[PDB]
């Protein structure tokens, strides 16, 4: 064949730290379907947002948003343990069906995204060259996000511990911990990985008695 | 598995 009907750009969803995770690659022939399992970003997360994206960039913010829906009712669990099955199906009419299903709760939500959605032909060529020009920056972004997500997890866990600790934790331990949480949050907004890891460190150093209490 | 954000 000299002609093939294809989805012209990658389709996928936003995942923790502003990353696009691809479910269908660019140039895949239609009809097609694919599924992948995802989980929650934080302990006890009760809902997830499925932000559907078209584009070749690893930064979610630089891809074309197609729609979004939430899936609620995820039962309490440590982060990474729920199994949220995401399915993208493009039918022969170019209609995109996306669903998410929580295997423990049985709950499911879905959206339909019509065939004319997303980028037009001019924008598709633009998107491809932009991802090529930004290949190496996007590889560094993905590294930055791995570290930001670790930092985000520590911030969350430590804060839950502060709460649960109540008065068992001495007041000057709490003062130092709050300062170190703020400094870690500030660092998370930068693009320097070492800077983030250094604040995680400064936090852990003021956290030993709290680690003892929690334990 | 990659992780998903909660609703804002």
């Amino acid at each position: 064949v000299l002609l093939l009907d294809v989805t012209p750009l990658s389709l996928g969803i936003e995942t923790m730290g502003g990353v696009m995770t691809t479910l269908i690659a660019k140039n895949t022939t239609i009809p097609t379907k694919h599924s992948q399992v995802f989980s929650t970003a934080e302990d006890n997360q009760s809902a997830v947002t499925i932000h559907v994206l078209q584009g070749e960039r690893k930064r979610a913010a630089d891809n074309k948003s197609l729609g979004q829906f939430n899936l609620d009712g995820i039962n309490p669990a440590p982060r990474g343990m729920p199994q949220i099955e995401v399915t993208f199906d493009i039918d022969a009419d170019g209609i995109l069906h996306v669903s998410a299903k929580d295997k423990n709760s049985g709950k499911e939500q879905k959206i339909t995204i019509k065939a004319s959605s997303g980028l037009n032909e001019d924008e598709i060529q633009k998107m491809v060259r932009d991802a090529e020009a930004n290949a190496e920056a996007d590889r560094k972004f993905e590294e930055l996000v791995q570290t930001r997500n670790q930092g985000d997890h520590l911030l969350h866990s430590t804060r839950k511990q502060v709460e649960e600790a109540g008065d068992k934790l001495p007041a000057d331990d709490k003062t130092a911990i709050e300062s170190a949480l703020t400094a870690l949050e500030t660092a998370l907004k930068g693009e320097d990985k070492a800077a983030i890891e250094a604040k995680m460190q400064e936090l852990a150093q003021v956290s030993q008695k709290l680690m003892e209490i929690a334990q | 598995p990659p992780y998903l954000p909660r609703p804002r």
